[PDB]
RNA sequence: CCGGGCACUCUAACGGGACUGCCCGCGAAAGCGGGAGGAAGGAGGGGACGACGUCUGGUCAGCAUGGCCCUUACGGCCUGGGCGACACACGUGCUACAAUGCCCACUACAAAGCGAUGCCACCCGGCAACGGGGAGCUAAUCGCAAAAAGGUGGGCCCAGUUCGGAUUGGGGUCUGCAACCCGACCCCAUGAAGCCGGAAUCGCUAGUAAUCGCGGAUCAGCCAUGCCGCGGUGAAUACG
């Protein structure tokens, strides 16, 4: 009934945080449906190559910002306590909320 | 009890489920000929049932979402070559050589930096 | 029939024939239609001659039109002028009125080209 | 662009009709982004040495 | 067009709704080309700046909705050659 | 056309809605 | 086509006479990319075809484009001498593109109103072979006929 | 919508997957044709990617920077003006000149993006722009949203027109300290040039060209028809 919101740039550390996650709340504790990953939203940025006029040759970049969703049903107290201190994550940022 | 086929067409893809009748098409809730009204290639999409023999064998209900009305025939004509391949797979003896086995690739070219359409280019200028 | 001045309308269709005269089109006819209860759908070629009276008494009466409204917009930019006001001048010299760069294409209110030398 | 210039972008009060953006690595009034708040030039020239956190360039 | 408007500065506000109350009337130099003129600013002479100098401007009665601007133009023409 | 203000296509292009493009669905 | 010999677009055959030639024929008729305004004139056309006259609209088609199929042209060659116009035959390929061309082309230059009724005369007077677009084919043909001494140019 | 399930569609990470590896033909080989594969081939379609170098190419006004140069100004603040000028000339464009078309009513089908200093459903006032109210959403969860063409149905009857909407008059809405110069938009009136464009000239080889809408950046607002992208329907033609 409590559910967690990942977020994140690299795919690669995203990814990986929930994996820890899962099994830190599975064997951990009690029932938890798998990670969910709801769709990226894309930042794009369009510009100018060179520093004065060419306005044909352009070059892109885009800003990829990563969701992953994790639901978990009832509370043990050592998925709150193992999901507290326990946390190693890096440039991924996560929620939590009761409702 | 019933069989199914899988295709899409350029961002447009269909659900496909035949179980066999009068040969009644349903497409999204809706009869055949109402929805696709009016529109002169919806008959291409059966296509693979004129050519298989089953006329009013099958009945049809069909779920389509995606592109636009006459590129969603086109994966529906696959759905129907996919499901008609599931009852008796016989029917794939003549069915590829007709052509309605192969996914289109053809999808949208997108768009190029210094162009306008992705291939076509601005005015030539000179002077 | 005549209508606001001479102005006749003919044949046609009735709603259509309206936009003929000089103040008057689209809206201000698709009303006196039916507010002098007239079908718009009907040909001015025939029609009860009330439909008709009906007709030019509610627009010649409602409305300035044709002359009075051409002395109007008249004295109205006559008083642009003279004030010597902004716009009064862009009047004065026949330049466009409103934003309007002039540099490139006026043409329609500067008249067609005339070419000189580099 | 200059420097009493680059300053007055920030003093940003009377009118604020007239506060407008300006680039932190430049001073440069057009063509900066909101969210980066760099201009066009240092958005490439940054992202291209990695110190953009997740910006890649793009391809398809 | 404003409307819950009628956007006058209330620089020369002051010196024109005095020059009726205190009942003296004379040659007054302002800014504020955005600014609309009327009714207390009629039969005043306002000298409004083009950008170079001040254009002494007489003011009248159908002047009334008319911005201060108008009547001081800000380029200067005559054709071409 | 796209450029008749006045109509359906024309509010359409401009980006705009009005008497001739009403906002209902 | 400077490396291959550039092989032939091919068409779906049609949804109701199930012939290539119509499509390839529809698809001339259609302005802008509108398939749909393409073939709901057409069809309307045959339709003109049948209330008009008792005949089957389908063999007609085909009837009318024999009759405005071009048999010879004159393509232009540079030599040992000026620029010249060459006789020689249309390939079956081209003869087929030039009467479906010349077809709807004469036919807009009808003066009926509406579409498909244009498109219908046309195709009637083309079959019985006073057409607008026959004219043309004869003409072409024409051309070929007058500079056959240059036809000793041929490749 | 509920229970229920996630099988499917999909969402997104990881792999798989065709390498001329296989069949006859050719050939000395590399390769090339041809066949059957298979969703796909002969580098599958598109990106990103741009050798030593050239143009004493572009940029001292993004920034950096050697040198020269001004020091109550060649620095600095503000109010206003100009960059928007108009006898004219050129480049890129947009809207058209209509009946495969215009208008009105109804009826459908996308993708990619953006938004809790914002996106604003829904209700009321307004012809309308818009204004009152006001619920949801840190957003596959609410909103922008109507996609448009198309479809059906009726209208127009070849007319400088129910074509085309430039110009101007009057009336208003909004942002903003402020819309005279210079804003965008709504309504009413006005309805111009234009009946496919001399010499000349451009783009495009397929999901392309034509044509139809949609989103974003910048951004108070906007002169965007621009630019960068997204899907809808969808040709013709390559002898050489
Ligand atoms: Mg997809
Ligand atoms: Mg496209
Ligand atoms: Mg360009
Ligand atoms: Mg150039
Ligand atoms: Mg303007
Ligand atoms: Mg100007
Ligand atoms: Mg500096
Ligand atoms: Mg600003
Ligand atoms: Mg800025
Ligand atoms: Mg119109
Ligand atoms: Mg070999
Ligand atoms: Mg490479
Ligand atoms: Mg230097
Ligand atoms: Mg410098
Ligand atoms: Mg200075
Ligand atoms: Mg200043
Ligand atoms: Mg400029
Ligand atoms: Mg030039
Ligand atoms: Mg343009
Ligand atoms: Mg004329
Ligand atoms: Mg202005
Ligand atoms: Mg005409
Ligand atoms: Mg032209
Ligand atoms: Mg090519
Ligand atoms: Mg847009
Ligand atoms: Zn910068």
């Amino acid at each position: 009934k409590i559910r967690i919101k990942l977020r994140g740039f690299d795919h690669k550390t995203l990814d990986a945080s929930a994996q820890k996650i899962v099994e830190a709340a599975r064997r951990s504790g009690a029932q938890v449906s798998g990670p969910i990953p709801l769709p990226t939203r894309v930042r794009r940025f369009t510009v100018i190559r060179g520093p004065f006029k060419h306005k044909d040759s352009r070059e892109h970049f885009e800003l990829r910002t990563h969701n992953r969703l994790v639901d978990i049903i009832n509370p043990n107290r050592k998925t709150i306590e193992q999901l507290m201190t326990l946390d190693l994550p890096t440039g991924v940022e996560i929620e939590i909320k009761t409702v | 009890e019933q069989y199914y086929g899988t295709g899409r067409r350029k961002e447009a893809v269909a659900r496909v489920f035949l179980r066999p009748g009068n040969g009644k098409v349903t497409v999204n809730g809706q009869d055949f000929n109402e929805y696709f009204q009016g529109l002169v290639r919806a008959v291409a999409a059966l296509e693979p049932l004129r050519a298989v023999d089953a006329l009013g064998h099958f009945d049809a209900y069909i779920t389509v979402r995606g592109g636009g009305k006459s590129g969603q025939i086109d994966a529906i004509k696959l759905g129907i070559a996919r499901a008609l391949v599931q009852y008796n797979p016989d029917y794939r003896a003549k069915l590829k050589p007709l052509g309605f086995l192969t996914r289109d690739a053809r999808v949208v070219e997108r768009k190029k930096y210094g162009k306008h359409k992705a291939r076509r280019a601005p005015q030539y200028s000179k002077r | 029939a005549r209508i606001a001045g001479v102005e006749i309308p003919r044949n046609k269709r009735v709603d259509v024939a309206l936009t003929y005269i000089y103040g008057i089109g689209k809206a201000r006819a698709k009303e006196a239609l039916e507010k002098t209860g007239i079908n718009p759908a009907t040909r001015v070629k025939d029609l009860t001659e009330a439909e008709v009276v009906r007709l030019r008494e509610y627009v010649e009466n409602t409305w300035k039109l044709e002359g009075e409204l051409r002395a109007e917009v008249a004295a109205n930019i006559k008083r642009l002028m003279d004030i010597g006001c902004y716009r009064g001048l862009r009047h004065r010299r026949g330049l466009p009125v409103r934003g309007q760069r002039t540099r490139t294409n006026a043409r329609t209110r500067k008249g067609p080209r005339k070419t000189v030398a580099a | 662009a200059r420097k009493a210039l680059i300053e007055k972008a920030k003093r940003t009060p009377k009118f604020k009709v007239r506060a407008y953006t300006r680039c932190v690595r430049c001073g440069r009034a057009r063509s900066v982004y909101r969210f980066f708040g760099l201009c066009r030039i240092c958005l490439r020239e940054l992202a291209h040495k990695g110190q953009l956190p997740g910006v890649r360039k793009a391809s398809w | 067009s404003l409307k819950k408007g009628v956007f006058v500065d209330d620089h020369l506000l002051e010196k024109v709704l005095e020059l009726n109350a205190k009942g003296e009337k004379r040659l007054i130099k302002t800014w504020s080309r955005r600014s609309t003129i009327v009714p207390e600013m009629v039969g005043h002479t306002i000298a409004v700046y083009n950008g170079k100098q001040h254009v002494p401007v007489y003011i009248t009665e159908n002047m009334v909705g008319h911005k201060l601007g108008e009547f001081a133009p800000t380029r200067t023409y005559r054709g071409h050659g | 056309g796209k450029g008749d203000r006045r109509t359906r296509r024309g509010k359409i292009w401009r980006g705009t809605y009005g008497k001739y493009r009403p906002r209902k669905k | 086509a400077r490396r291959r010999r550039a092989e032939v677009r091919q068409l779906q055959p049609d949804l109701v006479y199930g012939d290539v030639l119509v499509t390839a024929f529809i698809n001339k008729i259609m302005r802008d990319g509108k398939k749909n305004l393409a073939a709901r004139i057409f069809y309307d056309a045959c339709k003109i075809i049948q209330e008009k006259t008792g005949q089957e609209p389908l063999k007609v088609f085909k009837q009318a484009v024999e009759n405005v199929k071009p048999r010879m042209e004159v393509r232009s060659r540079r030599v040992g001498g000026a620029n010249y116009q060459v006789p020689m035959e249309v390939s079956p390929r081209r003869q087929q593109s030039l009467a479906l061309r010349w077809l709807v082309q004469a036919a807009n230059q009808r003066p009926e109103r509406r579409a498909a009724v244009r498109i219908a005369h046309e195709l009637m007077d083309a079959a019985e072979g006073k057409g607008g677009a026959v004219k043309k084919k004869e003409d072409v043909e024409r051309m070929a006929e007058a500079n056959r001494a240059y036809a000793h140019y041929r490749w």
